[PDB]
């Protein structure tokens, strides 16, 4: 049905190996860079997280049975709610491992400025909102980085896997198949040329005999 | 010995064999081993292609059968196994696959060796 020609195809399939092997060489160290730096961000992430998780909650959990009627008061003095449509600051960024968007969680929420209410807890709960915001930026960058480094990792293992099967020995067997048929064609050459020789000698053998 | 049966294909597989001409379950355990390994090695293709996986929990059992058939069965050194010893223990690796997901072996033989 669809079968490869020998003479036309030859030159394409020899440069096929040149093109492939070199391309894949550098393709290799292309993602390697990006994963080495990625360890750096995942580790560093949680640094602020242990510190500020606990000092947020410090006041929160100590303002639940002194709240549920001082809930009103606390929300009043403080800076009103973050917008539900893009209260966060979304950033777009094109990078290898496809176009993945990032973002940083910084918005207003105030701190140490609610008037009236519980002496300590009110103000301490308001201040705590910062320790959500700030802390959240770390996870804001690593969970979006996670989706980028997903793309790379998967495409990487894909190419290796693929290459060692369909591609590489296939781009081989093409030269081989070609070769062998070019070669074998030249049996008929020699056989014909043989019989040609036989004629020639047979002709000069009628001058001197029969 | 390294024998891979997946590119292997024989001419007869129910001739010179049958109930009492070899063992009653020889004929049964033939086709069984074949499609069982198959569905193991198959997965190990598709894992690279997407994520680091390509399996559920109903794939994970056929998965261990490609390890099980491996160094336990295929490998043996040069030790002589008997026609008994072969199929007998071939049913201890077939305990790891669900018996309700077997379709290449008959049910009356499930009750003879489990």
């Amino acid at each position: 049905s669809q079968v490869s020609p020998t003479r036309m195809n030859l030159l394409q399939r020899r440069g096929q190996l040149r093109l492939a092997q070199k391309g894949v060489d550098l393709l290799k160290k292309k993602r390697d860079a990006l994963v080495a730096e990625f360890f750096g961000l995942v580790r560093e992430a949680m640094e602020a997280r242990k510190a500020l998780d606990q000092a947020a909650k410090e006041a929160y959990a100590a303002l639940l049975l002194a709240q549920a009627f001082d809930g009103p008061e606390v929300v009043a003095g403080a800076a009103l709610g973050v917008p539900p449509l893009e209260g966060v600051e979304a950033e777009v960024e094109n990078v290898w491992g496809s176009k993945v968007p990032r973002l940083k969680a910084t918005f207003p929420d105030g701190a140490l400025l609610s008037p009236v209410g519980t002496p300590a807890y009110t103000l301490e709960a308001s201040r705590a909102f910062r320790r959500y915001a700030e802390a959240l930026i770390r996870v804001a960058n690593t969970e979006t980085r996670l989706k980028k480094i997903g793309e790379e990792i998967k495409k990487t293992t894909r190419r290796v896997n693929a290459l060692e099967q369909v591609v590489i020995p296939g781009i081989r067997a093409q030269i081989r198949f070609i070769q062998q048929v070019l070669e074998q064609r030249e049996r008929e050459d020699t056989f014909r040329l043989k019989r040609i020789k036989g004629k020639i000698e047979a002709r000069e053998a009628e001058e001197e005999g029969g | 010995p390294p024998i891979d049966p997946l590119p292997s294909l024989s001419r007869l597989m129910n001739n010179g064999v049958g109930k009492g001409k070899t063992r009653e379950d020889h004929k049964q355990v033939s086709d069984q081993l074949y499609s069982a390994y198959a569905n193991g090695v198959d997965i190990r293709k598709l894992v690279a292609i997407i994520g680091e996986d390509a399996l559920t929990e109903n794939d994970r059992r056929y998965l261990q059968f490609a390890d099980a058939f491996e160094r336990f069965f295929i490998n043996q050194g040069q030790q002589n196994r008997s026609i008994e010893e072969s199929l007998q223990i071939a049913w201890a690796l077939l305990s790891m696959l669900p018996q309700g997901e077997l379709k290449r072996i008959s049910k009356d033989h499930i009750g003879k060796y489990y």
